[PDB]
């Protein structure tokens, strides 16, 4: 009974952990997101991975799990852990307003979903969740954030994000178009537009394969917007023209 | 049996309390003290059963350094009034229940002062000037008449001097010194122990 | 090629505690040697750095006020034991108004020596040198993984017990005395040591009917050193 | 009884095309009164409103955990939630203290997410609901409330009779009450907007 | 639940896991600390950060009391754990005793969890190695490192992290008494060793200090870069 | 600035970069070597 | 609260009376006890009603359950079997006074449930605080195999003796109606208690209380 | 039961749930079915072959209700489906104990697909080899929800599993539209099922289910029979 035993624990020879590495490895497939967080709001970037013409778009939501009042996550991985870690996230903040009466501050919040992921990378042999997802939100402390989960428990704040292996060139293209504190909410679109018109090889960028959610600041309401089709294709319109009138330098 | 006074302002919490330890019928203790920093700008008193006191103490002062600790900041005052009734709420059905009535005390730098107030129910309160026990009630008329929502620090004590003038004229008990303290954007400051001479 | 961990032998030992029986060989020195005196004992603490501070490595720790011990190898392993050990020690003095002999205190820590296992995990990695005077005068005590617990007259342990136990048969005999005992021992360490013997280097513990509690400070070993 | 350790009387009352909900303000302990600014009307989502009246203990103790249920639900549901079903929730609720009850009795009153009907049903301390068209009302001073509303009450109501008449309601059953006063808070809602007035009641 | 033991002796002596956690240590970020008599000082190298991004999240160095400071090395998430549960225990021990918490207590205590977690069954062995530096009381300085086998050991300068051997070498040359007689120079004296250590362009180089009867001060980055010029005036000056 | 671009790029790296910017050079018949040449090999060799 | 049951020649008719007094106050004048079980069977409460109500819900789950599991109409005796198991496992604390009535294949059949587990079958039975009277009229006026709208005026006559003379009973008759193929339930059937209109109309006027604070919140 | 506890489920060298991939694999050498959305109603249909002319089609039933108003069929293996059906049938009674109101499809799918990830995470146990196609009409607009062994699931207009899933889901394109009346989803329904099945296709061979917004209505051998007069 211990011949079959598959030892998702115990650490390599090479030096390293071993099934942790092949979780990331599981992480950099089938996903594509980032947020840009440069003032008055924060957004969040995704690409349908189903996006074939027969589908229902009927839930009023996607990739986004508006979690709280104010935080959602962007998934990446394989989905349904997700649910279970959504499902776990949810609860374990709405625990924490039945508990104090304060909205739930978002870096306890992924201390928790990261002492929970190491909880089951430490002992047992249990398989690793094979789930890297974002994190927008809002506190009373620092205002506008950005958080990266990683299957080993490690996070880790950001201003400009990455999940999905076709998005480290995205990495780079936000280091080379860095900006320090500018996000008028067109040109931090535009921004993101490029980026993910640039890095996935989609030509052109259709708008139903994209997907955009921004979180701004209100007095009595901290909406999330999940914008809608129309003002997309106007944006890619818009940014078409930008190149455009950009490569009029040559 | 006895009872610590907590006078909220425009912009300072005072509270007080006594140096009084009860026993069969002597006073055993004649320099107790019931004030438990619970933070730099949080405090806290207790007066029930007297060995729940300490232990509630314990639990409320510990988690709160745990959670300035552990994220790096400071509660609200209304959060851990909040978690302090959700313990109480939740030992109250049980076979073990807890028999304390204090009133809390903190200051936010954003919702300036704050008092709340607790029951041996585990009942939140938000009160203006609040009370417990039986100097309750020979008190609480003296400061409902001389009150003024914008009333300035020192007129608050000489009502606090005023209030212990009818304390010790028509109480069946001693109650010969108290403790007082303040709270201020600036922390905890500790004001001179307000004592009669006897003889 | 990995089978259950609590298989015997083909030959029929086990393979665990004898891997244990190996794993103390790693480990540093130590000698114990019983006097009608008293029972005297000494270590090696094996000084790695200069930035290592060498008066917080702990050899000999203690037991009760007059039962010593001194441990090898792994340290933390040890260190349970130790705390367990007192633990129970302090038990038997409670409910009996009396102190827990030596023998009786080894036979309390060999009961779960070994019982690792899966339900209700490893076998432990040291060795320890037990001494004090109970009423059986003093007694000095040697346990090892097993739990096959013996006592000892004066038992050698380590990375050099082999030459440790040969030149300790040669000096040794029944009618010793204290101080003659501690630089007896002393000299087989400073020819079984590496570094040049100082100070800092080895540490001391001695318990007697007449010097009833075991004290060692420093500096006496001074004393001690320059006698050589 | 301790249901009379602290005072407490909600009122609810359905009009035309609106619905009205009024509750005292007086919080202490048996005679001695404390303040005059306890919260016992929660409002859980847009127009829809629930009432607590009894031990104030229960009352923020289920109003909290109500609220951490409400808000799973709405977040395993994008849509908002149905009056009937929050009426099934606060019984499944309270039902779950079958011998260790809470001291509540729930009152809630809302209109339709989808059409603009009203909706009032009060609980008992066990989780008996109760769907009527006219008022339901919980607390101490039940006897005054009920002679109150089945003597003033008309079906057909728009919303200044109605705030109007539980107005008058809310004041003259509570000053023949002793422990319950203090003042009065209402709520009157509607389709388009809601709408918070504070009555001169007596003080003392 | 999950009744196996993962760490069984080799053939040879050893523990597989103990021995072979210390490697995930020896390729991590590096580390020093030293303690001078009235000051006390560390700071982590090699934050390799991404030199455009949030850094207040990525810090290595945190505090369990108001007496007590933090180091590791390894993988992070560990120390997470490990940091949390000594937070508790320290916080614990001021529930009992009305002291301030004694460094040696919380060593023991996470060097006596790491021993009894590589013991149990079936958990994996902990591949950090912390740095607990704290001035009890009547303001000794003292200082102690871990070890995935869970032996507290008292030093008076560090050597952990990539390439620890030179480091320790550095400072095998540089153990001058004179260098803990200016709190300025101690604290040049760990940017000289951090210096001899990584680029150390004074982007990576995050040091905290306490001066033992204050908390915690994180240095502002251009503090530093004073401090690294300074001492470029003194290798100038060597010439 | 191509130091700092991949944190854990080998001279194999090296060596693709130092000629994919060559094969860049003499695709528009030119000697010298501009930036926008090495930015091209970069996102050529790294993230294909 | 009086409740009845009666098997007439082909199936059941139950009745109700829908004042729910809360000790000795009027609290409801319109309340609902003939609950569902299941397409064919249903059931009436008495005593505690929120017990009933929990108790009368977890059944219909489970029948509802089995039902589709199985792929058939349900039986009788097996909700009866569930009833008297969990009322007696509550050792009596819970107080449902229950009236069961179902068709199944075999079918009418009538069980009442006393709160402690005790059941029987019966032609015809009476609970709740007036149950008295109604077993009475019962008594009086029952013959063997009757048909359809003579058990309707039978059990109508009981229930209406019952309101008449019981102190908690009291408002609209509620009836239903169980056959092999037709299930019907008729709630306002004989309505007996008229209202006198007002004769003083005590309406206020348009700013007759004083407002202390005002607040207006836009909506969509 | 013994201690063991561990997931056999373990990542590739690549990154891939290797027990994952063999259970889709195994899914895809089930029972065709195909299930349809058209406006008004929503359609089920699956492919039941006796092996020999010597089994019952009275006993096994495929179109499988949940509620009165949630059909429910698969692409797989039975052995497991009645499991997880049974299952799906006592969470859903959870729901109606709670809130007192018929549960949506929606969350149905959200607890079961819960569930089956939740148990493929689990230890020394494999993953179920069914894939589903929920249907319901939960308030006005019916809904059509298609699972998988991975946890996963989606929402659908019209779509297919089994075998020839391919070439039934490329009919199916070309086939299907945005509106449709219920009797033109039986007729595109059965094409599509007639694209892959052997030539004698008759009453017993399919089972058909369907969906009203006046409940949930399993069909009979009968209208069954009524309708592959001119058949597909």
């Amino acid at each position: 009974s211990r011949r079959y035993d598959s030892r998702t624990t115990i650490f390599s020879p090479e030096g390293r952990l071993y099934q942790v590495e092949y979780a990331m490895e599981a992480i950099g497939h089938a996903g594509t997101c980032l947020g840009i967080l440069a003032n008055d709001g924060v957004l969040l970037a995704a690409e349908r991975r189903n996006i074939h013409k027969l589908l229902d778009e009927v839930f009023f939501s996607e990739k986004i799990y508006k979690l709280n009042e104010d935080m959602a996550c962007s998934v990446a991985g394989i989905t349904s852990d997700a649910n279970v870690l959504t499902n776990e996230l949810r609860l374990i903040a709405q625990r924490y307003l039945l508990q104090y009466q304060e909205p739930i501050p978002c870096e306890q919040l992924v201390t928790a979903l990261c002492d929970i992921k190491q909880a089951y990378t430490q002992f047992g042999g249990k398989r690793p969740f094979g789930v890297s997802l974002l994190y927008i939100g809002w506190d009373k402390h620092y205002g506008f954030q950005l958080y990266q989960s990683d299957p080993s428990g490690n996070y880790g704040g950001w201003k400009a994000t990455c999940i999905g292996n076709n998005s480290a060139a995205a990495v780079s293209m936000l280091k080379q178009d860095y900006k320090e504190g500018e996000m008028t909410l067109k040109s931090a679109l535009a921004l993101a537009i490029k980026v993910l018109n640039k890095t996935m090889d989609v030509s052109k960028l259709s708008a139903e394969k994209v997907e955009i959610a921004t979180l701004t600041r209100e007095n009595g309401k901290t909406v999330i917007r999940v914008l809608k089709q129309k003002e997309v294709e106007q944006l890619i319109k818009k940014h078409e023209e930008e190149e455009a009138k950009a490569e009029r330098e040559k | 049996m006895e009872y610590l006074i907590g006078i909220q302002g425009p912009d300072y919490v005072l509270v007080a309390s006594d140096r009084v330890a009860a026993s069969n019928i002597v006073q055993m203790k004649d320099d107790h003290d019931k004030m438990f920093k619970m933070s730099e700008k949080i405090l806290l008193l207790c007066v029930g059963e007297a060995g729940d006191t300490v232990q509630f103490a314990e639990y409320i002062q510990k988690n709160v350094q745990l959670y300035k600790m552990r994220n790096g900041y400071e509660l609200s005052p209304t959060a851990a009034a909040n978690f302090t009734r959700r313990n109480l709420a939740d030992c109250l059905r049980s076979r073990t229940p807890y028999h304390v009535n204090l009133l809390l005390a903190g200051y936010d730098e954003h919702e300036g002062p704050a008092l709340y107030y607790m029951d041996y129910l585990a009942a939140l309160a938000k009160a203006p000037f609040a009370a417990h026990g039986y100097g309750a009630f020979l008190t609480l008329s003296i400061l409902d008449r001389y009150y003024t929502p914008t009333i300035s620090r020192e007129r608050a004590v000489e009502l606090l001097r005023k209030c212990l003038e009818e304390l010790q004229k028509r109480f069946i008990l001693n109650l010969p010194t108290f403790s007082v303290r303040i709270i201020d954007k600036n922390g905890i400051h500790d004001l001179d122990n307000i004592s009669f001479p006897k003889q | 090629y990995d089978r259950g961990v609590n298989t015997f032998s083909p030959e029929g030992r086990l393979f665990q505690v004898e891997y244990a029986i190996e794993a103390i060989k790693l480990g540093s020195t130590a000698i114990g040697i019983q006097t009608s005196e008293g029972v005297c004992l000494a270590v090696e603490k094996r000084i790695t750095s200069p930035l290592m501070e060498p008066s917080s490595i702990e050899k000999i720790v203690e037991i009760d006020a007059h039962i010593g011990c001194a441990m090898s190898g792994l340290i933390a392993d040890a260190k349970t034991l130790i705390d367990k050990a007192r633990v129970e020690t302090q038990n038997h003095w409670f409910t009996y108004n009396e102190t827990m002999t030596v023998e009786s205190v080894t036979q309390a820590v060999s009961n779960l020596a070994l019982q690792f296992g899966e339900e209700d995990s490893r076998p432990f990695g040291v060795a320890l040198l037990f001494g004090g005077v109970d009423e059986k005068g003093p007694q000095l005590f040697h346990m090892d993984p097993s739990g096959t617990f013996v006592q000892c007259d004066a038992r050698a342990i380590g990375s050099a017990s082999e030459g440790a136990q040969s030149s300790l048969q040669e000096v040794y005999h029944k009618s010793m005395t204290l101080k003659e005992a501690i630089k007896s021992s002393l000299i087989i360490l400073k020819q079984v040591m590496e570094e040049k013997l100082n100070a800092t280097n080895i540490e001391l513990a001695t318990v007697q009917p007449g010097q009833n509690f075991h004290m060692f400070t420093k500096e006496e070993l001074e004393e001690v050193i320059k006698d050589i | 009884s301790i249901m009379s350790y602290n005072g407490g009387a909600v009122m609810a009352m359905k009009g035309k095309n609106c619905v009205a909900i009024a509750a005292d303000r007086r919080f202490g302990i048996q005679a001695q009164m404390v303040t005059t600014d306890f919260q016992k009307i929660f409002p859980m989502g847009d127009r829809l409103y629930i009432g607590l009246a009894g031990l104030a203990t229960d009352v923020q103790t289920v109003a909290q955990r109500l609220k951490f249920r409400l808000n799973l639900y709405e977040l395993k549901e994008g849509r908002q939630i149905k009056p009937y079903t929050l009426m099934s929730m606060v019984a499944n609720l309270l039902y779950e203290k079958r011998f260790g009850p809470y001291y509540t009795e729930p009152v809630i009153a809302g209109l339709d997410p989808k059409t603009f009907k009203p909706f009032i049903c009060s609980l008992d301390l066990i989780g008996c609901p109760m769907v009527t068209d006219d008022f339901v009302v919980s607390g101490t001073c039940a006897e005054q409330m009920y002679g109150m509303c089945e003597s003033l009450w008309e079906p057909n109501m728009d919303p200044d009779h109605l705030f109007e008449t539980i107005s008058q309601a809310m004041l003259n059953a509570v000053d023949r009450d002793a422990v319950s006063g203090m003042g009065v808070i209402v709520h009157i809602i509607e389709k388009d907007k809601i709408t918070t007035r504070t009555l001169k009641a007596r003080m003392d | 639940s999950y009744d196996r033991a993962i760490t069984v002796f080799s053939p040879d002596g050893h523990l597989f896991q103990v021995e072979y956690a210390q490697e995930a240590v020896k390729k991590g970020s590096t580390a020093v600390g030293v303690r001078g008599r009235d000051i006390v000082v560390l700071g982590v190298e090699k934050k390799s950060v991404a030199k455009l991004q949030d850094e207040r999240t990525v810090r290595k160095i945190c505090a369990l009391d108001d007496n007590v400071c933090m180091a590791f090395a390894g993988l992070t998430a560990d120390a997470r754990i490990v940091i949390n549960r000594a937070r508790v225990e320290c916080q614990s021990h001021r529930l009992t005793v009305e002291d301030p918490v004694t460094v040696e207590y919380i060593t023991r205590y996470i060097a006596s969890l790491k021993q009894r977690y590589t013991q149990s069954n079936g958990r994996r062995p902990f591949g950090i190695s912390a740095l607990i530096v704290g001035f009890d009381f009547d303001g000794t300085p003292r200082l102690y490192q871990t070890d995935p086998s869970g032996t507290y050991h008292a030093w008076k300068a560090n050597a952990i992290g990539r390439g620890a051997k030179s480091v320790r070498e550095f400072l095998e040359k540089n153990y001058t008494d004179e260098a803990i007689e200016t709190d300025d120079l101690t604290i040049k004296l760990v940017i000289k060793a951090l210096l001899e250590v990584v680029q150390s362009g004074g982007k990576n180089i995050e040091l905290a200090v306490m001066r033992r009867d204050q908390s915690l001060k994180i240095l502002n980055p251009e503090e530093i870069e004073k401090y690294v010029a300074e001492i470029e005036k003194e290798k100038e000056e060597n010439e | 600035d191509l130091i700092m671009a991949k944190d854990d790029l080998s001279g194999a790296d090296i060596k693709a970069i130092c000629t994919e910017a060559g094969l860049m050079a003499l695709r528009e018949r030119r000697m010298k070597v501009t930036n926008e040449d090495f930015k091209k090999s970069k996102e050529n060799v790294l993230y294909k | 609260t009086t409740i009845a049951g009666v098997v007439y020649k082909d199936g059941i008719v139950l009745g109700a009376d829908t004042r729910a007094t809360e000790g000795m106050v009027v609290a409801d004048k319109n309340c609902s006890k003939i609950h569902f079980i299941s397409p064919n069977i249903y059931c009436c409460g008495a005593g505690t009603a929120a017990d009933t109500d929990m108790t009368t819900q977890l059944i219909s789950s489970n029948l509802e359950l089995h039902s589709l599991s199985t792929g058939r109409l349900p039986r009788v005796v097996t909700a009866n079997r569930m009833l008297k198991q969990m009322l007696f496992r509550y050792q009596g604390y819970i107080g449902a006074a229950l009236v069961l009535g179902g068709v199944d294949v075999t079918g009418p059949h009538l069980y009442s449930i006393y709160p402690h587990g005790s059941t029987d079958k019966l032609p015809y039975v009476t609970m709740g605080s007036g149950s008295l009277a109604a077993m009475a009229v019962f008594e009086d006026k029952f013959r063997p195999d009757m048909e359809e709208e003579e058990a309707k005026n039978l059990v109508s006559e009981a229930i209406a003796a019952g309101i008449f003379n019981d102190l908690g009973s009291g408002s609209n008759i509620d009836l239903c109606v169980i056959s092999k193929n037709k299930l019907d339930f008729l709630r306002p059937y004989t309505v007996p208690n008229k209202k006198g209109t007002r004769l003083g109309r005590y309406r206020c006027e348009k700013g007759t209380t004083a407002v202390l604070t005002e607040k207006i919140t836009p909506l969509e | 039961e013994r201690g063991y506890s561990f997931s056999l489920t373990t990542f590739s060298p690549s990154g891939k749930l290797v027990q994952i991939e063999y259970a889709l694999a195994a899914v895809a050498g089930g029972a065709p079915s195909v299930g349809i959305k058209a406006a008004n109603g929503v359609v089920l249909a699956t492919e039941k072959k006796q092996k020999s002319i010597l089994y019952d089609e009275r006993s096994v039933h495929k179109v499988e209700p949940i509620t009165k108003h949630i059909g429910l069929v698969y692409s797989g293996m039975g052995p497991d489906y009645r499991v997880l059906v049974h299952r799906a049938r006592k969470l859903a009674q959870q729901y109606y104990l709670v809130y007192q109101e018929p549960i949506p499809t929606a969350q149905l799918v959200q607890r079961v697909a819960s569930v089956m990830q939740e148990y493929t995470q689990s230890g020394g146990v494999r993953p179920f080899g069914v894939s589903l196609l929920i249907c319901g009409w939960n308030e006005g607009r019916p809904y059509l929800f298609q699972s998988d062994p991975s946890g996963a699931y989606f929402a659908w207009k019209a779509t297919a599993m089994g075998k020839n899933y391919v070439n039934g889901k490329t009919f199916l394109e070309k086939r299907y539209n945005e509106d449709l009346e219920l009797e033109d989803a039986i007729h595109t329904a059965i094409l599509t099922l007639k694209e892959s099945f052997e030539g004698q296709m008759t009453e017993d061979n399919i089972e058909v289910g369907i969906c009203n917004e006046a409940g949930f209505r399993r069909l009979t051998p009968t209208e069954v029979k009524d309708y592959l007069a001119a058949i597909a």
